[PDB]
């Protein structure tokens, strides 16, 4: 039986990959233009909240 | 309290009481 | 000694033990404490860190977790100022990073993050 723990663990894993997956385009987008790149506004907030 | 005590008097009392049971309308299963 | 014809008395009392010790939703309280506890201390944990011209490290580690607080100032919100202003009683989370990187002509550094 999948209770609130199993099932909150399987969001939060896809839900912590999708994150990954936006800090990964927006250090993309900043070192090809040879800058530095932040990592405060590379993690979106908005993908567990 | 008073349901605490009334329990553990009945419980004497079924102990007391233990005579002869002899009503039918209560069964209980008895296989093999 | 043994509790023979007693039992209907003590057999009760074992059963409320049970239920002062556990409530009924008690199943759904641990799994979620398991969850926080543990779960999410594991699945950051074990993400790869992230590379990408030189390239960079950027682990994570050792989550941190709050209680409920609304901002204003930051003030905690009870459960029923959450369900009168359909707010959402949660907690925010953070977490410890390192923005280390090593480039050519061997030049690095080991920046870190707190509580992210």
């Amino acid at each position: 039986l999948d209770l609130a723990g199993p099932l909150l663990a399987f969001l939060f894993r896809g839900m912590f990959k999708n994150l990954l997956k936006e800090v990964r385009i927006y250090a993309q987008k900043f070192i090809d233009r040879g800058k530095d790149f932040n990592l405060e506004l590379a993690i979106k907030t908005r993908i567990i909240s | 309290e008073w349901n605490i005590v009334e329990s553990e008097k009945a419980l004497v009392a079924e102990s007391h009481n233990m005579k002869n049971q002899q009503m039918d309308p209560f069964t209980r299963r008895q296989c093999k | 000694e043994i509790t023979p014809d007693l039992w209907q008395e003590a057999c009760w009392i074992v059963i409320s033990s049970y239920f002062d010790e556990k409530g009924l939703v008690r199943q759904q309280l641990d799994s979620f404490d398991e969850f926080i506890q543990m779960s999410v201390q594991r699945i950051v944990e074990d993400a790869p860190p992230i590379d990408l011209p030189p390239r960079y490290l950027l682990k994570f580690e050792q989550i941190y977790l709050s209680k409920p607080t609304h901002w204003g100032a930051p003030s905690p919100m009870m459960p029923n100022e959450a369900r009168l202003r359909n707010l959402t009683y949660s907690a925010p989370l953070y977490v410890d990073i390192t923005k280390t990187v090593i480039k050519e002509g061997e030049e690095q550094l080991q920046t870190q993050h707190q509580k992210t």
